[PDB]
RNA sequence: GGGAGCAAACCGGAUUAGAUACCCGGGUAGUCCACGCCCUAAACGAUGCGCGCUAGGUCUCUGGGUCUCCUGGGGGCCGAAGCU
RNA sequence: AGCCGCGGUAAUACGGAGGGCGCGAGCGUUACCCGGAUUCACUGGGCGUAAAGGGCGUGUAGGCGGCCUGGGGCGUCCCAUGUG
């Protein structure tokens, strides 16, 4: 299935924020928030060089998880962007963005990337006006991502509807608080995006 | 016995060259007169004169060189960087326009002989035809 | 002011009266990623006073490189001993493909898409001053048309 | 001040080397062979000194510090009196490997004979036990043999100045490395491609050697007023 | 056919712990000529065979010329460029 | 235990534990195909010592070939077309 288990320690494994748990995840709590150091029994001793290889692996890991998508599947989307003409690094995410389980995350309608996920695997979503459990769904430039009215009146669509007085979007995409809409303008640009990784060291671990 | 007239002046000229000679000559060829003229028109040469050889039909190609290169090593560098011939006789060479190649990423140049002659990849595949694939400089 | 990756260290052995005696060589990269690189290879009593030292080498050792979009000029190849260096320009995506070490020399100097492979006999440091070769041998459109041509140039352009 | 065919002659400049010991890269500028030993056309000994004096006004006028080198037993203290009314740095003695391409480690050893000169002055010298005395006097000459040019040398010369580039070809493949221009005297047996301001003229004729040393230390202080 | 001298095998003497060897005194094959076989070799520059191109220096054998030197063909050594 | 290898009282290598990395309804092992392997080398190799120049010639099939112009257009290039 998906990865279920212990998500703040990649937190820190990695070494950066990686804001999954989502929430509490802006807290003094977060656990990256208080002991910086990656998991078990030496996570505290003296880290040595990392092999070229390493970093080559790590900086992949890191984009994996912090999307929230099982590695089998990872590939065959970059191998979809390989075998699509354009910037490989940059048409790669531009297809992460397209998933519904983080169309939502970045549109509002939820805490963290993983409970974003429920919400669609559960009947919750609207997609062009219709009921969409699939994380896996390639969200297209004019697509409508909104709620079923049915679960609309919940706490946490609302609580997080909410919020978004004092948020903004991401400049592909326009939010429609009240009206419970979205709407995905573009696809994004690796202009906007700014995670903590580096692609093309992504892309060098998909060379070998 | 003496078998490549052409694979023979590039290798004049090579030697010539990395020796850091003015003026070299070569056994006046209509070919070799040919693919010579190109060698000017491209500027790996200065260029070639027809000069008689003890009485003997000759030509004389002058060489171009780089500019006085400093270091401990003040030797230049040879505009004709690389030579080498492909059409190699028993083992001979054809290309269609489809199949001209395109030589260092287009810095440099392919020889071709053609139905209308002594041409250049660029030259060749401008006038879309081709041939006898030849040499290779640079 | 250098930012400095490390290709390689080892220990070798001379010999005496009772037991070997030592020595370490240190094989070390530089480069502002936008344009130069050097390379040093340091050899000493202790490891890091060698490490240090091979940085020396490579301050000095400098190649400026013709870079253009991130990428190499034209193709190209150099042997030097038995190990046959490859280089040829790849597009925006694909990236400093290249075993070991031209990656680290390739990447450090400021590349981001090239293409590669190694050659018969693959010793790190022949195929180490192979491409710092490969690399003082890249040519330019522009240092090339005023290479040849140049003659009369200014005339041409 | 200028020079002439005329001159050049009575000292000795036409007069080459061997051709048993001969590089054959010197082609261009001879006339022949009177006697199995060449002759130096100097109607092309007036084209590369014309371009090798004007290279040393520049210098001049730049105010640059042109190192002397010669160690062939005759030039020697041509080499100094030549390089003295100059003001100069004039390796006379014997070249080192180094002196170029390690300027520092040398002039480590400069300083230790300044400190030297200045030890031997004051009294506490012969409070020393007179072992050390007679020991460290040695250290003294030493040093002001094989340096008394070196010493006004606190940088590194604009330009290199050779009497022989086989003898000294040592010399010259240091600022060969470190990217200082080469001014050399040589006749035939001698790579001519190895120097950017060369004079073809004899090595080891002393009244050859006299002139050109003599004439080029005039376009030095005449382009430096005086 | 020939057999002086040399000399596997072989006969003795000596050395050595033992000596079927090293050392010594003889010894047939055989090396020698023929005529037919045998057809291998560290048969070795351990570089198959022709032609064209690329600093030279000395040495040496052999040719030709206006022979202080020039120019052909060989055998050697040292060295440019370049290869390794 | 795939390779070099670890174990002869301080085992990061064996068996357990805690901890860790990778994957997930699959994760491993065995068998076969290709890559790696420019280790069959058209692209893309080599023989002095590293595996390798025939022990030397002659010459047949076959492979290959100098300078000047012209006829053929078999090859090779080019365009239209039928097929794939
Ligand atoms: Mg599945
Ligand atoms: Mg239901
Ligand atoms: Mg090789
Ligand atoms: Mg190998
Ligand atoms: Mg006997
Ligand atoms: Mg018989
Ligand atoms: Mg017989
Ligand atoms: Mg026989
Ligand atoms: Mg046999
Ligand atoms: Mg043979
Ligand atoms: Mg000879
Ligand atoms: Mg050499
Ligand atoms: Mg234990
Ligand atoms: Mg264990
Ligand atoms: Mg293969
Ligand atoms: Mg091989
Ligand atoms: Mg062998
Ligand atoms: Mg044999
Ligand atoms: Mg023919
Ligand atoms: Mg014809
Ligand atoms: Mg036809
Ligand atoms: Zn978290």
């Amino acid at each position: 299935g998906r990865y279920i288990g212990p998500v703040c320690r990649l937190c820190r494994r990695e070494g950066v924020k990686l804001y999954l748990k989502g929430e509490r995840c802006y807290s003094p709590k977060c656990a990256m928030e208080r002991r910086p150091y990656p998991p078990g029994q030496h996570g505290q001793k003296r880290a040595r060089r990392p092999s070229d290889y390493a970093v080559r692996l790590r900086e992949k890991q890191k984009l994996r998880r912090i999307y929230g998508i099982s590695e089998r599947q990872f590939r065959n989307l970059f191998e979809e962007a390989s075998k699509k003409k354009g910037v490989t690094g940059s048409v790669f995410l531009g297809l992460l963005e397209s998933r519904l389980d983080n169309v939502v995350y970045r549109l509002g309608f939820a805490v963290s990337r993983r409970q974003a996920r429920q919400l669609v695997r559960h009947g919750h979503i609207t997609v062009n006006g219709r009921r969409v459990d699939l994380p896996s769904y390639r969200v297209r430039p004019g697509d409508e991502i909104a709620v079923a009215e049915k679960s609309r009146n919940l706490e946490l669509i609302r609580q997080n509807l909410e919020a978004m007085k004092g948020r903004k979007v991401g400049p592909w995409l326009s939010l429609d608080v009240e009206g419970m809409k979205g709407k995905f303008l573009r696809l994004p640009d690796r202009e906007d995006l700014a995670l903590p990784v580096n692609e093309q060291l992504v892309i060098e671990f998909y060379s070998r | 016995m003496l078998t490549d007239p052409i694979a023979d002046m590039l290798t004049r000229i090579r030697n010539a060259t990395r020796v850091y000679k003015e003026s070299t000559d070569v056994p006046a060829s209509r070919f070799k007169e040919e693919i010579l003229r190109i060698l000017a028109r491209e500027g790996f040469i200065k260029g070639y004169e027809r000069v008689d050889v003890d009485g003997k039909p000759y030509l004389r190609v002058y060489l171009k060189y780089g500019p006085r290169r400093q270091g401990p090593d003040p030797r230049p560098e040879q505009v004709i960087h690389h030579i080498r011939r492909i059409s190699k006789p028993g083992r001979r060479v054809y290309v269609g326009v489809k199949e001209i190649p395109r030589v260092r990423r287009g810095l440099g140049i392919a020889i071709l002989s053609t139905s209308k002659g002594v041409l250049t990849d660029r030259e060749a595949r401008k006038l879309g035809v081709g041939g006898e694939l030849i040499c290779e400089v640079w | 002011d250098f930012e400095e990756k490390m290709i390689l260290i080892r220990r070798t052995a001379r010999m005496q009266a009772g037991g070997r005696r030592f020595r370490f060589g240190a094989l070390v990269v530089v480069g502002d990623r936008q344009g130069r690189v050097g390379l040093g290879f340091g050899k000493a009593p202790e490891v890091p006073l060698a490490v240090q030292k091979a940085g020396y080498y490579a301050r000095r050792n400098m190649v400026e490189v013709p870079l253009q979009n991130g990428t190499i000029p034209h193709e190209i190849e150099v042997e030097f001993g038995a190990s046959k260096i490859v280089l040829k320009p790849a597009a925006p995506g694909t990236g400093v493909i290249a075993g070991a070490v031209p990656r680290a020399i390739l990447e450090l100097a400021g590349v981001t898409d090239i293409l590669t492979k190694e050659l018969g006999s693959r010793n790190p440091i022949n195929i180490a001053y192979a491409t710092m070769e490969a690399l003082r041998q890249l040519r330019t459109k522009a240092d090339v048309e005023r290479l040849r041509k140049g003659e009369a140039h200014a005339q041409a352009q | 001040v200028e020079i002439t065919v005329k001159e050049l002659l009575e000292a000795g400049v036409h007069f080459g080397h061997e051709r048993k010991r001969w590089n054959p890269k010197f082609a261009r500028y001879i006339y022949a062979e009177r006697n199995g030993i060449h002759i130096i056309d100097l109607q092309k000994t007036m084209e590369e000194l014309e371009r090798t004096f004007r290279f040393i006004e520049d210098l001049a006028m730049r105010g640059g510090t042109i190192l002397f080198v010669g160690t062939k037993k005759q030039a020697q203290d041509i080499v100094r009196m030549e390089a003295e009314r100059a003001g100069m740095p004039y390796v006379n003695q014997r070249w080192l490997g180094g002196m170029l391409t390690n300027f520092k480690t040398i002039s480590q050893r400069v300083h230790r004979l300044e400190e030297l000169e200045a030890l031997f002055a004051s009294p506490e010298i012969e409070e020393r036990p007179k072992k050390e005395q007679v020991r460290l006097k040695h250290e003294l000459e030493r040093l002001q043999k094989y340096l008394s040019g070196f010493r006004l040398l606190k940088r590194l010369p604009d330009a290199i100045f050779v009497v022989d580039p086989t003898k000294e070809a040592i010399a010259v493949r240091e600022a060969r490395k470190l990217f200082i221009p080469v001014i050399a005297l040589a006749d035939t047996d001698s790579d001519p491609d190895l120097v950017d301001y060369i004079i073809p003229g004899n090595d080891d004729a002393i009244r050859s050697i006299q002139l050109i040393l003599s004439r080029a230390v005039d376009l030095i202080i005449q382009a430096r007023g005086g």
